[PDB]
């Protein structure tokens, strides 16, 4: 059961080894594709105000 | 105009509730009815 600590410092080296893992798959490029989902969205269209038809004569 | 004739009244505001008309179930509105009275005018006439 003594042997854990041994294990351990033996190997600290990979404590470096996992903060290269970290600090380098942060630099990596990640990008997550939250969707649009099945449902689709639609604004109803570009509307514009204006006076009505006027009876001109 | 008469009881045979309608008058119009073409309106709009840029508040959200008049912006969100673009698709309608159902539109109704009750108005306070007004009296619409006629001044005089003066019939510029180079006689008489």
């Amino acid at each position: 059961a003594s042997l854990i600590y041994r294990q351990l410092l033996t190997n600290s080296y990979s404590v470096d080894l996992y903060d290269e893992i970290e600090q380098i798959g942060s630099g990596k490029t990640q990008n997550v594709t939250i969707n649009p989902g099945p449902f689709a969205q639609t604004r109803y269209a570009p509307v514009n105000w204006d006076h009505g038809e006027i009876n001109d004569s | 105009i008469k009881e045979n004739s309608y008058v119009y009244v073409d309106y709009w505001d840029d508040s959200k509730a008049f912006r969100n008309i673009v698709y309608v179930r159902s539109l109704a509105a009750n108005l306070n009815s007004v009296r619409c009275t006629g001044g005089s005018y003066h019939f510029s006439l180079p006689v008489g």
